[PDB]
């Protein structure tokens, strides 16, 4: 029975006695942080001196007597037992044989394994002795970590053997007087707190983005199997980073840290990375510590950082100097760093530690400093660990490596790959030691020649004939065919011909040639088609330019191309403002043109189009199309895709943008019936459907922006069109509806997705989605014929499968370079390094290769969102909120605020009513609170720039996050908020670390709930539903 | 140095380290460190390891290899001594002849002391210790101290011999009333010896200025003078101990300590206390508002042999007590049912030297450090003895630095930094308890002299103020140990109290720590209480219900 003087003192717990109380309270449902020695003994071995050792042991350490006492007391306090013995067995194995012996040893150590301690009830420590054999034993032995650092057990069993050996030969213990580890817990009283968080706040100063390795997939539930996976480098590896290190000024275990660090970077495409290092949080001041025994290992956040230009040397020296000015502020609690951070919860998530010296082989030598009977013949360890990865590294003559990973989150291959890429990291560095950080490469020869195969696999072989010869030897085999069709009139292929000769006659007449671009303002009508073609005839490169855009453009235009013709109908050419000749389409000296075949006048080679794209330049920059990029195109389209030559086709798009005119030359080099859409019918989609049905339309060209909106509108859904067959989409992150979806099943339609910059060609990859299954963000899809496409890092380094970088553009389809502006040229068009003399193109977007091979679209470099710490996929939030009922038409932007800080806020246009806090909920039934908009507006119509996409400049700007009324029904169901976090009066609704509440503090206030109102609310609990509202299911 | 190339080598395993190779450059690590430094500390140097890791070459790291005990002058300082906060209120209280107020005693010898070697003796003694030459300038409107380089002048010595008259007693005490007056303070010796010659040996008289000298100081001055007088008979080169922080360094850095933020951070207590005491006042049986120490009378309370045995040895085992708690106890309850009041403020002389500064070592220095602190008694909830003693125990334990704040507070804050304290409070009442007589007879080579007269160190010395001083505390209560017997002094001021009134308070006195004496030894557990247990801020409804919750999961 208990008595009052049975207890020696209390203390309150230090931090990291702290955080494991946590752990054991958290985990309780299948608890176990439990450290396993196996230590297995030969000789002679007296069981019953070794209980009687274990029990001195036992008293001699106050920290063997502990129990942690948290159930109702205001602090959970560490409570110092005068005489506690500990749990030890003995089993006499030594009758059966062995293959029963090793069986009933085995199934002991995995239940003890999985036998749980109760940090109150039960002793903390356990031993068992089995004999095996007349001079064979093994030690079991398990305790919590809560007690001391596993590394300990080397003074605790030094001691122990000490102790045995004074019994044996009955002396006295010489053992010298425990150092007390209440003078680490005054010392931590002493120190001064603010000033150590003040450093852990200046120390993540600017982290931006959280740090990540490739997870398998979302945590939907807390599945665990500890698995591993080890390798080691080579001696000639091992020594040169010793030399390196040894040079630089810096321990190894700072080399293996940055190269970890510079891994980090090359998968999370980022400069600044911050991951979990396990510090001997032991400060040099305090006398003797460095025999203490005790918990001390604290857990830091560890940031590795690069310039720009920075060399792995000039990183080196940083991240040496980083550490030593943490190395004052290492006892403070991560718990409260974590609240030194805007990630909060989320700062760590995996760890590196370096074991310099373990407790194996410690242990397994010091044992033969003695005379005693018995010689320590085998020894292992085993501990649980929370973290879904550790990485342990252990500098022996072969720099040893293990990754402990949750096999549930992280695929075999992933830590694989991952392991040749620290192979690949650390081989790079010791060769030299100066390597800019952008030059070194994670790729071994095997990752190498398959990324460049995935380009020789889309070879091929085309005749690289003249676009407008491959049209001419296409309109002989069908000269009866109707070829292009407006309101009433039509062409055959007969009567373009002509007609294009008759205009590249007259052009030819007129001076063009292979130098020369011709001007079209062409009012889309039945001429424009051929002016395109008749220009082309002539040998010269037609501009398009539109009748609604801005003089300032149509002069800006004509001034920086130096066109010396432009053809227009007679209406349009007082656009033509320029001093330059203005031909009327409909000249009757061009209609009384020679009609037969005009020659061939020019190289395979020569430019033939120029159309003008927006940027970051207010001058639109002119890129030009060179044939070789038209004609690779329409080969593959022919020999791979789903156009066919009977079809019907719109040209809907506003006849300025790559894609508009990649229809028409589809369209016509296949046979098939060119309608011209009325530019009226270009906005009255009400009319559009009905023209497709009337005419029996079967191909659209279709902005991503119409996919995520057009088809969402309640109105529209029942007259979408039922003649057609292929929609062909181009321009944005495609987001396919819900109601998108449906209406793709319900007529098989195939809708294609197409990534391309202009400069490469109007596209570069295809995804073709028949209907098994459509995902609500498509990728991008395979690499067209004659094309790679290069995932590279800013060094044009190829980057490894799955992660994300600058998605490069070569072969047939690269432009010659930017038409004036050239010195743009040159910083975007380059040699392909990989296949020297293929022309490179950089788009400024960054993908990532899917497992399948498909190629996945991760927007533009310029525009990474990255809000609140966590990057959000602006797509994930405009699919919830587009697939709403209420929600016709949504886009996401990250904007700044009126202090420079970005935040997120959604531009809603709504079918029917709602209000902020119902979207909100609609969000968050859904969507993590880092990726809710902290703000919302409502419009009539998203604007869209003349191609389609939609304008993030003539949005309005906002005006005006958890805040939520004061709402308590019971108050005294709050005090216990009021009194631990201290703010302020609190309202229900309100979120528990988000008002500044932290893992220990869940404990304070489970403690208090469980004494104030007698309920054992789960720690838990207060995480899947971290407010007050989440007390109901326990009172109703 | 030398042991530093010496140390790495034998620690991270490679030979030859240069003056200036680099500790990582040889293969260093962020524990080879600490095996390093536990090493070099076997040379009693002390290193810390965020300077071996920061300057990791030797020739630069030598900057901050320093020794693990300072060596503090064992020869002379002077110059000027800034008022510590007893002698602040001593000079604030303008005695009449301040040049009266001392301490002494009087030592003997069974076969007497040779004059020449005691003055031999008391030269190098007044050497060794600084303070005890300082002089206090009777100038420029104030006081400021000031400490003298060796000279004439240092003690003022007289002899005589007293066998012409029968009563030695009084020969001695008349004479020895005169020194007592003669304090120079402007500028003079502030030790007076005196050596009295008898049929029965010879009588060594020593008396020191109280601003110079106290209780501690005392013991300190009177072993130095056992092993001084030692080794002058033994015919030795007199050499004393190791010199300590002396006293102009301790005032030096006490006003140093007086402004830092450590002191500064227990004004609240201070202020609850000042804020709490307001109102006391201990009733009058006449109301005068000043008296002279002639006017002073002390009585008497004695505790038997067995009942003083029983207060050392056991009573503090029921409670987890010291002495200190128990005789508070007492006093409290003795106001309680004499005054009737619902508090009383009482002050006791703590020693001082309480770790304060801590790079300080005090151990051996000579001076008035006595710091006085006030503490209010609750007398409320007597009845159930059992936890007014525990009340008594951890106000006792909630005082922060065992007093030395309040003083410096008082006296030597930089008065704007001290914030609402009003130090209003004045001692009406007063409680001190001496340990043994022993800080006396520390040595067998000489003994008190029998005719001690009036000249004793503590309360009960008669000579040691002037007269015609003022009364600064109405009641002055000492505790001492003789022959076994705790003995309990009431000094009073006549004129304000009745001798029948303070042998009441007295007899409820004895009562009361009788009665706590027997409580506490007839009660078997060890009730400890929230102080015991090392955690913070405990109180007794925590304590209690944490152990409550033991017996519930145990
Ligand atoms: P709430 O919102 O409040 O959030 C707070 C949280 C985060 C929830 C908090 O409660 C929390 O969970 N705590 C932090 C995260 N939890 C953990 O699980 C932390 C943790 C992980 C792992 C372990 C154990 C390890 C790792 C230690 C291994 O390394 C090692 O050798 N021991 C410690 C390091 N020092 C040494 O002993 C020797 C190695 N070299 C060193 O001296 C140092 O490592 C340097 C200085 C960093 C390198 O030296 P130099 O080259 O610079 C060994 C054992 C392996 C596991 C085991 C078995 N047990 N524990 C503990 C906690
Ligand atoms: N399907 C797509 N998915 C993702 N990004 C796309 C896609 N298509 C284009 N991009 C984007 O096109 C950008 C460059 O082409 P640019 O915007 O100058 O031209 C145009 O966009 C013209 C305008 C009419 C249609 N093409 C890329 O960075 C990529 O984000």
């Amino acid at each position: 029975v208990f008595s009052k003087e049975q207890v020696q003192d209390m203390y309150a717990l230090t931090p990291m006695q702290e955080g494991m109380l946590f752990h054991a309270l958290l985990d309780q449902e299948h608890n176990s942080h439990l450290v396993q020695m196996s230590i297995s003994l030969q000789g002679d071995l007296d069981v019953g001196l070794f209980t009687d050792s274990l029990h001195v042991l036992v008293e001699r350490y106050d920290v063997f007597r502990t129990l942690f006492l948290y159930e109702k007391l205001k602090q959970p306090l560490q409570v110092v037992l005068k005489q506690r013995p500990i749990p030890i067995e003995f089993y006499d194995l030594s009758a059966c044989d062995e293959s029963e012996k090793q069986l009933r040893y085995t199934q002991y150590k995995r239940a003890d394994q999985e036998r749980t301690f109760h940090l109150a009830k039960d002793p903390l420590m356990r031993v068992a002795l089995f004999q095996m054999s007349q001079h064979d034993y093994q030690v079991i032995w398990s305790f919590h970590h809560i007690l001391m650092d596993g590394w300990c057990f080397s003074i605790i069993f030094d001691d122990l053997l000490a102790i045995y050996l004074s019994l044996q030969n009955k002396t006295a213990l010489s053992l010298e007087p425990v150092q007390p580890y209440s003078r680490f817990i005054n010392w931590l009283e002493k120190q001064n707190k603010q000033a150590a968080l003040n450093y852990w706040s200046d120390y993540l100063e600017a982290y931006e983005q959280k740090t990540t390795l490739p997870k398998k997939e979302a945590a939907f539930a807390k599945a665990f199997q500890p698995t591993q996976y080890r390798f080691s480098l080579n001696r000639t590896l091992t020594k040169q980073l010793g030399t390196i290190a040894s040079q630089n000024q810096v321990t190894l275990s700072t080399v293996i840290q940055t190269i970890w660090g510079v891994l980090l970077q090359k998968y999370n495409a980022a400069h600044d990375v911050l991951f979990g290092s396990v510090v001997s949080g032991r400060p040099t001041d305090i006398v003797g510590i460095d025999k203490m025994v005790g918990l001390f290992i604290n857990t830091i956040p560890f940031r590795v950082q690069a310039k720009a230009g920075q060399t792995f040397s000039e990183l080196l020296q940083a991240v040496h100097k980083r550490t030593l000015q943490s190395q004052p502020y290492e006892h403070v609690p991560l718990y409260d760093i974590q609240t030194q951070s805007v990630l909060k919860q989320e700062l760590i998530d995996h760890l590196l530690v370096i074991e310099n010296y373990p407790l194996v082989e410690a242990l397994q030598k010091k044992a033969l400093n003695q005379q005693i009977g018995f010689t320590i013949t085998a020894v292992e360890m085993f501990e649980p660990t929370n973290y879904d990865l550790t990485v342990m590294v252990m500098p022996k003559e072969e720099l040893a490596f293990r990754f402990d990973y949750n096999a549930a989150l992280f695929d075999e291959q992933v830590v694989q790959k991952l392991a040749g890429h620290l192979q690949q990291i650390a081989d790079c560095v010791a060769n030299n030691s100066g390597v800019e950080l952008c030059q070194i490469p994670l790729l071994t020869e095997a990752e190498t020649s398959q990324l460049l195969a995935k380009r020789t696999e889309t070879a091929a072989d085309y005749p690289a004939a003249t676009m407008h010869e491959l049209f001419s030897r296409q309109a002989e085999k069908t000269p009866e065919q109707v070829a292009v069709v407006f309101a009433d009139q039509h062409l055959t292929y007969r009567e373009l011909d002509e007609k294009s000769n008759q205009l590249a006659r007259f052009l030819r007449k007129k001076g063009i040639g292979t130098g020369s671009l011709v001007g079209t303002l062409l009012d889309r009508s039945l001429d424009m088609i051929v002016g395109i073609l008749g220009v082309l005839k002539a040998g010269g490169a037609f501009v398009p330019i539109d009748p609604e855009l801005p003089a300032e453009r149509i002069a800006y235009m004509l001034t920086h191309s130096r066109v010396p013709l432009v053809v227009t109908q007679n209406h349009l050419r007082a656009k033509v403002t320029t001093p330059t000749e203005t031909i009327d389409i409909n000249t009757a000296v061009i209609g009384e043109e020679s009609r037969a075949p005009i020659e061939s006048l020019n190289q395979p080679h020569d430019l033939f189009y120029i159309i003008y794209t927006s940027g970051t330049t207010g001058q639109p920059k002119g890129v030009m199309l060179e044939h070789r990029n038209m004609a690779n195109l329409m080969h593959f389209t022919f020999d791979q895709t789903n156009i066919a030559f009977h079809e019907k086709v719109l040209q809907y798009t506003t006849c300025s943008f790559d894609v508009c005119y990649q229809e028409i030359f589809s369209t016509l080099l296949s046979g098939g019936q060119l309608y011209l859409i009325t530019n009226e019918l270009r906005r009255h989609v009400e009319k559009l459907f009905a023209f497709i049905q009337e005419k029996q339309i079967s191909i659209l060209s279709l902005p991503v922006s119409f996919l995520k909106f057009i088809f969402n509108e309640q109105d529209y859904a029942q007259s979408f069109p039922r003649c057609v067959k292929h929609i062909i989409t181009a321009g944005e992150q495609l987001v396919v509806t819900h109601e998108l979806q449906k209406y793709l099943r319900q007529h098989r339609v195939f809708l294609h997705n197409h990534y391309g910059p202009s400069e490469t060609h109007v596209v570069t990859t295809c995804t073709m989605d028949p209907g098994q299954a459509i995902p609500e963000l498509p990728p991008i899809g395979k690499p067209i014929s004659n094309t790679g496409i290069y995932i590279l890092d800013e060094g044009l380094q190829l980057k490894p499968e799955g992660i994300v970088g600058e998605l490069y553009i070569s072969g047939a389809n690269v432009g010659r370079g930017y038409l004036h502006q050239p010195e743009l040229t040159a910083e975007k068009f380059l040699d392909n390094p990989y296949q020297p003399g293929e022309r490179m193109y950089r788009t400024g977007d960054l993908a990532r290769w899917l497992p399948d091979g498909q190629l996945e679209f991760l927007g533009r470099i310029d525009h990474q969102v990255k809000i609140r710490g966590h990057r959000i996929e602006l797509g994930e939030i405009e699919s919830r909120l587009l697939n709403h009922p209420a929600i016709k038409e949504a886009v996401v932007i990250d904007r700044a605020d009126e202090t420079g800080g970005k935040f997120l806020c959604a531009y809603v246009v709504l079918q029917k009513a709602l209000s902020d806090e119902e979207m909100r909920a609609y969000l968050a039934q859904a969507l993590p609170e880092y990726m809710i908009p902290s703000f919302f507006v409502t419009l009539e119509r998203i604007p869209v720039t003349p191609n389609g996409k939609t304008d993030r400049r003539a949005l309005p700007k906002p005006e005006g996050d958890y805040v939520a009324p004061t709402t308590e029904l019971e108050q005294k169901l709050v005090a216990i908020w009021e009194q631990i976090l201290g703010v302020s009066p609190i309202g229900i609704q309100d979120h528990f670390f988000t008002l500044g509440g932290h893992s220990l503090k869940a404990i304070q206030l489970i403690s208090r709930i469980q004494k104030e109102c007698q309920a054992d609310v789960p720690l838990r609990v207060l995480f899947e539903q971290p407010t007050i509202q989440a007390l109901a299911a326990y009172v109703e | 140095e030398s042991i530093l190339v010496s140390i790495w080598q034998n620690v991270l395993g490679i030979e030859k380290i240069g003056i200036r190779d680099n500790f990582y450059s040889l293969g260093g690590d962020s524990i080879q460190a600490i095996q390093v430094v536990a090493r070099l500390h076997s040379y009693q140097l002390k290193l810390e390891t965020k300077d071996l890791l920061n300057y990791p070459t030797i020739e630069q790291v030598a900057l901050f290899v320093k020794s693990t005990t300072r060596k503090s002058d064992q020869g002379i300082i002077a110059g000027n001594v800034p008022l510590t906060p007893i002698q602040k209120w001593f000079f604030g209280k303008n005695f009449t002849n301040t040049g009266h107020w001392n301490q002494s005693s009087v030592l003997y010898r069974p076969e007497g002391f040779d004059p020449k070697v005691i003055q031999s003796v008391m030269d190098k003694i007044i050497e060794h210790h600084d303070a005890l030459r300082m002089v206090y300038q009777h100038e420029n409107g104030n006081v400021v101290q000031h400490n003298r380089g060796l000279g004439g002048q240092l003690y003022d010595f007289f002899s005589y011999n007293l066998t012409a008259q029968p009563d030695v007693q009084q020969a001695i005490e008349a004479e020895t009333q005169r020194l007592h007056s003669s304090m120079n303070l402007q500028e003079g010796p502030l030790v007076k010896v005196a050596l009295f010659q008898t049929l029965h040996g010879d009588h060594l008289f020593l008396a020191i200025h109280h601003l110079v000298v106290d209780g501690i100081s005392w013991r300190i001055l009177f072993e130095d003078l056992a092993t001084g007088y030692a080794q002058a008979l033994a015919g030795q080169a007199i050499s004393l101990p190791e010199k300590t922080d002396s006293f102009q360094s301790w005032s030096q850095w006490l006003q140093e300590y007086a402004n830092e933020a450590d002191l500064l951070s227990e004004i609240p207590y201070w202020e609850s206390l000042e804020s709490q005491a307001k109102n006391v006042s201990l009733p009058k049986d006449y109301e005068v508002t000043d008296c002279k120490q002639k006017s002073v009378r002390n009585m008497r309370i004695r505790l038997h042999p067995e009942e003083t045995e029983q207060l050392l040895k056991h009573a503090n085992q029921a409670y987890q007590t010291e002495i200190n708690d128990l005789l508070l106890a007492a006093l409290g309850l003795a106001f309680a049912e004499w005054s009737k009041l619902a508090q009383i403020v009482i002050h006791l002389e703590g020693h001082g030297r309480e770790d304060i500064i801590e790079q300080a070592n005090v151990a051996r220095t000579v001076g008035w450090f006595t710091s006085q602190y006030p503490v209010l008694l609750d007398l409320k909830q007597t009845a159930p003895l059992s936890d007014y003693i525990k009340l008594t125990k951890e106000n006792m334990r909630k005082i922060p630095r065992k007093g030395i704040g309040y003083d410096i507070l008082k006296h030597v804050t930089l008065p704007e930094n001290r914030g609402s304290l009003s130090f209003r409070v004045q001692p009406e009442v007063t409680f001190n308890y001496l340990g043994q007589f022993d800080a006396d007879m520390r040595t067998e080579l000489f003994t008190r002299s029998p005719y001690s007269g009036g000249n004793t160190l503590g309360a009960d010395g008669k000579n040691n103020l002037s007269p015609e001083s003022e009364v600064y505390t109405a009641l002055n209560i000492t505790g001492l140990i003789e022959g076994g017997e705790l003995v309990l002094t009431f000094s009073y001021s006549s004129e304000q109290y009745r001798e029948e009134s303070i042998q009441q308070l007295s007899q409820s006195y004895q009562k009361h720590l009788l009665a706590i004496i027997a409580h506490c030894t007839e009660k078997k557990e060890v009730e400890r209480t929230p102080s015991d247990f090392s955690v913070k801020g405990l109180q007794m409804e925590e304590m209690d219900d944490i152990f409550e919750l033991l017996a519930n999961r145990l």
